[PDB]
């Protein structure tokens, strides 16, 4: 996540990036970072 | 409609909070205020 979200530079909209996760373990609680909007649909963020 | 009523064990629950998390108050919110803080109930009546 670290880079993930904190990095030197993201892509367009248009032209966006995309990244390929699986084989490892998760948290959701690592809003930390102050989040303008934090919306999760279809399953809860708790 | 609510001055056509006679209403029951009236509490109003005051404090201040920041511009930037107004909307976090609400019955069914979650975050670090309305978990932390204060917190509502989820068949909650009243006004905000």
């Amino acid at each position: 996540f670290g880079e993930v979200f904190n990095a030197t530079r993201f892509a367009s909209v248009y032209a966006w990036n995309r990244k390929r996760i699986s084989n490892c373990v998760a948290d959701y609680s690592v809003n930390s970072t102050s989040f303008s909007t934090f919306k999760c649909y279809g399953v809860s963020p708790t | 409609k609510l001055n056509d009523l006679c209403f029951t064990n009236v509490y109003a629950d005051s404090f201040v909070i920041r511009g930037d998390e107004v909307r976090q108050i609400a019955p069914g919110q979650t975050g670090k205020i309305a978990d932390y803080n204060y917190k509502l109930p989820d068949d909650f009546t009243g006004c905000v």
